[PDB]
């Protein structure tokens, strides 16, 4: 390419389809694009797993006692009722408040 | 520069009156919500070299349930107030029967005067505020829920109801703006009412520590 | 935030034995009239009329900041050139260059300190748009101007004329903690942590976000999960 | 779309491009080019779908 | 009164909410089980609707006990679901829309 | 600017005041050599850095095989059709999409924007 070429072809735009095949310059640019996603896949896990473990170790002992209150291992009260309502999260549904609007 | 300072002084007085009303002291409805014009006309529109000198704005208020416990507020003229400038207020405080007062400083207070406030606490429970800190009623913000100061009998009933000791409650430090705005010591439970998107309303309690 | 650097064009120092000599051809100085050393600075009208300043304000700011160690001779807005000269009334002359760097770095002409760039746009999502209730009990979505910033100085912004002190949020939890309190932090933290999850379009039950925000705040201070 | 990008470049070269408020000359040039190319891709995709 | 409370709880216009059991679907299920035929005048007495909704709201308890603190907590912990339940099991709505027997 | 070395010992002259006459003089730190000033100016600082790149453009760049060349813009000096054009490199440039033209023909060396 000419120096200082800002056109679509000179900066990565691929005007061909996967049925019509790619020109060599477009092929290399497409490789450059796919490399970025392939790198992020490996990099992301080392952060997500660390965040996962760190989150769990802080809350691992919080449970619902027989008062229906939510306490940690040292009986400090976190929530008076689980979720502000005392209901399990796997039996609820999306609904509409008819009287609001 | 006088209109800005007058506006700044009017807002400080308005927030102070709102604070006194929320804290339980008796304040007339006229003073609770007065426009800038009444303030401008009352005290004279001249913050620098004029009639509305920072001496001349002291609110002496009295509690609702008897007119004996009374609170002053003081707006010192010096930017950085010191011990010599707070002993005058201490002399005024012992001269009267009043037991607590507020100081709204223009700049930060010297550490020596802060120690003086601390070490006289049991006799006179007086605290400080910053002028910049008092230009907005932070209780009006949408993030801050409703705060209520529980009474000792109510706290005893609550602990007996849930059968939990004092230290098992969630706690709030005495230095955060809301607790400071209400002026509450440690070992004083605070009710917090907030709207809950799951249940409707939710009531929580915070023990000052 | 606006330092003098933003609205200035260039600077130059001269050694001008008489204030009335006017080595530079400036009739504004001739009508306006002790150190022979002086500084000159030219501004540009673009950035000055954009921020709507006056030379009198600049002179007042200089006189206030540097406490009558120095004086300003400013050209009127009438002439095409935005000129002003600086002297020193009674470690000789390099001090003048030092204070020029100081006044350039740090003279706060307009705005407040911690805030670099401020944007402006009309919102599109209903949750940023103002919502009212009409006389017929409707919920019409109003469209009003909002400003997103690039710094954070929540207190000096809230305590300003015509800013709406009820809805102004900052995405910094620490600043909210220092200004609004622990419970405001619990709400703001839930909002921010819900935004980063629902931005993808995914849905997470509110019970878990609430529980996480509770364990991080139930001690009266921000307990970071580390 | 390619012709539209070319004439945008021509405007930018002749200083005929006015920067978007809140944006710089490079940023707005980049934004305009991306806008044209994204619109072209969306239109071509819709045509293929139909 | 419930309408006013909902408007202050939800400044955002959307009524989409998450609640314990799908009332509209239960109404539809009842219609199909008992062959309602919403073409004839209904048999349900409008006062039975009110006196049954009140009794049901008593039945659903999250915070146990009878002291004023417990009753206030129970009222707060079920407020939204009660609003929805009353706003859908109306006397007008039941008589005109669902035609339940 | 006019930064001027000492004639005798070849060193930078420093500005100085002759207080008796209040006159700017350039004096060596090492010998007593002194000179009278001709610019009253000592320190000049272009903060906006509105730099004219045409000073730094070299005609030899016209020999670059990788640069684009056009005939639509003719030279204003010699009227030659062929001219090579390129953009600025520095971030400090006041115009981002500023195009600089160098005459392609040998020894015209005309450079414009
Ligand atoms: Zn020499
Ligand atoms: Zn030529």
């Amino acid at each position: 390419f000419i120096k200082d070429d800002y056109g679509p072809e000179s900066r990565g735009f691929v005007e061909n389809s996967y049925l019509a095949g790619l020109t060599p310059t477009e092929f290399f640019f497409h490789a450059m694009g796919g490399r970025e996603g392939l790198i992020d896949t490996a990099v992301k896990t080392a952060e997500t797993g660390y965040i996962q473990r760190r989150l769990i170790k802080s809350m691992e002992s919080v449970m619902v006692k027989y008062d229906a209150t939510v306490r940690n291992s040292i009986n400090q009260v976190v929530q008076l009722r689980y979720g502000e309502d005392g209901l399990a999260g796997e039996s609820v549904e999306f609904q509409n408040l008819a009287t609001l609007k | 520069d006088d209109e800005e300072e007058t506006y700044r002084l009017w807002k400080i007085r308005k927030t102070i009156m709102q604070l006194c009303h929320d804290r339980g002291y008796l304040v007339t409805q006229d003073e609770l919500d007065q426009t800038l014009e009444e303030f401008k006309a009352q005290s004279g529109d001249k913050p620098s070299e004029g009639r509305p000198r920072r001496t001349d704005l002291t609110v002496l208020v009295a509690h609702n349930d008897d007119p004996t416990d009374q609170m002053f507020v003081f707006f010192p003229e010096e930017p950085k107030v010191g011990i010599k400038t707070i002993k005058v207020y201490c002399q005024r405080m012992q001269e009267e029967n009043i037991t607590r007062a507020l100081i709204v400083v223009q700049q930060g207070m010297t550490p020596s005067a802060k120690q003086s406030l601390v070490d006289m606490a049991p006799k006179y429970i007086l605290e400080q505020f910053l002028q910049q800190e008092l230009l907005i009623n932070i209780t009006e913000h949408e993030l801050v829920p409703e705060h209520v100061v529980m009474t000792k009998e109510e706290v005893t009933e609550l602990l007996a109801r849930y059968k939990l000791r004092e230290n098992q409650l969630p706690r709030i430090q005495a230095g955060d703006p809301v607790a400071r705005y209400f002026g509450i010591k440690r070992g004083q439970v605070v009710k917090i009412i907030r709207p809950s998107e799951t249940a409707g309303r939710y009531i929580t309690y915070r023990l000052v520590q | 935030h606006t330092t003098l650097r933003k609205v200035t064009a260039n600077t130059a120092i001269y050694y001008d034995p008489n204030p009335q000599s006017t080595v530079v051809a400036e009739d504004q100085e001739w009508v306006n009239v002790i150190s022979p050393w002086l500084l000159r600075v030219e501004l540009d009208r673009k950035h000055m009329t954009d921020r709507k300043l006056t030379m009198e304000q600049i002179a007042e700011k200089i006189n206030a900041g540097f406490g009558d160690d120095l004086n300003c001779i400013f050209n009127d807005d009438n002439a095409e050139k935005l000129v002003l000269r600086i002297r020193i009334m009674n470690d000789d002359d390099v001090f003048l260059r030092c204070i020029e760097s100081n006044m350039l770095t740090d003279m706060t002409l307009q705005g407040i300190e911690q805030i670099s760039k401020v944007y402006m746009h009309l919102p599109q999502t209903d949750n940023k748009k103002k919502i009212i209730i009409t006389e017929d009990g409707e919920f019409k979505a109003l469209q009003e101007w909002i400003l997103e910033t690039d710094g954070v100085s929540l207190m000096r912004v809230l305590s300003e004329k015509d800013v709406d002190p009820v809805r102004t949020t900052s995405n910094d939890i620490v600043e909210i903690f220092t200004v609004l309190g622990i419970e405001a932090v619990r709400k703001a933290l839930e909002r921010e942590l819900y935004h980063v999850i629902s931005f993808d379009g995914s849905y997470v039950n509110y019970r878990h976000l609430a529980l996480l925000c509770d364990t991080m705040t139930c001690r009266g201070h921000l307990m970071a999960i580390t | 779309a390619k012709q539209d990008v070319i004439e945008v470049i021509e405007k930018a070269h002749n200083n005929e491009l006015e920067p978007t408020p809140g944006n710089t000359l490079r940023q707005t040039f980049e934004n305009q080019v991306n806008r044209i190319l994204n619109d072209a891709r969306d239109k071509t995709g819709s045509s293929a779908q139909k | 009164e419930d309408r006013e409370v909902l408007r202050v709880i939800f400044p955002t216009g959307d009524s989409k909410v998450v609640l314990p059991c799908n009332l509209l679907r239960m109404i539809w299920n009842a219609q199909k089980i008992f062959h309602i035929n919403p073409r004839l005048p209904s048999d349900l007495h409008p006062i039975k609707v009110v006196e049954g909704v009140k009794e049901l709201s008593k039945k659903l308890v999250i915070v146990n006990g009878d002291d004023p603190l417990s009753r206030q907590a129970q009222e707060n912990a079920t407020l939204l679901f009660n609003i929805h339940l009353r706003s859908t099991l109306c006397s007008r709505r039941m008589a005109e829309e669902f035609r339940l027997s | 600017v006019g930064i001027r070395f000492c004639q005798e010992c070849n060193n930078m002259l420093y500005p100085k005041e002759d207080k008796e006459n209040r006159i700017l003089l350039y004096a060596c730190r090492n010998c007593d050599y002194q000179q009278e000033a001709d610019n009253s100016c000592i320190y000049v600082n272009k903060i906006t850095h509105e730099v004219d790149e045409l000073t730094q453009i070299i005609a030899d760049v016209s020999q670059d095989p990788t640069l684009p060349r056009t005939e639509d813009h003719p030279c204003q000096k010699c009227g030659h059709k062929e001219a090579v054009f390129f953009q600025s490199h520095s971030a400090r440039a006041e115009d981002a999409m500023r195009l600089y033209y160098v005459c392609t023909a040998p020894h015209c060396g005309h450079r414009w924007t």
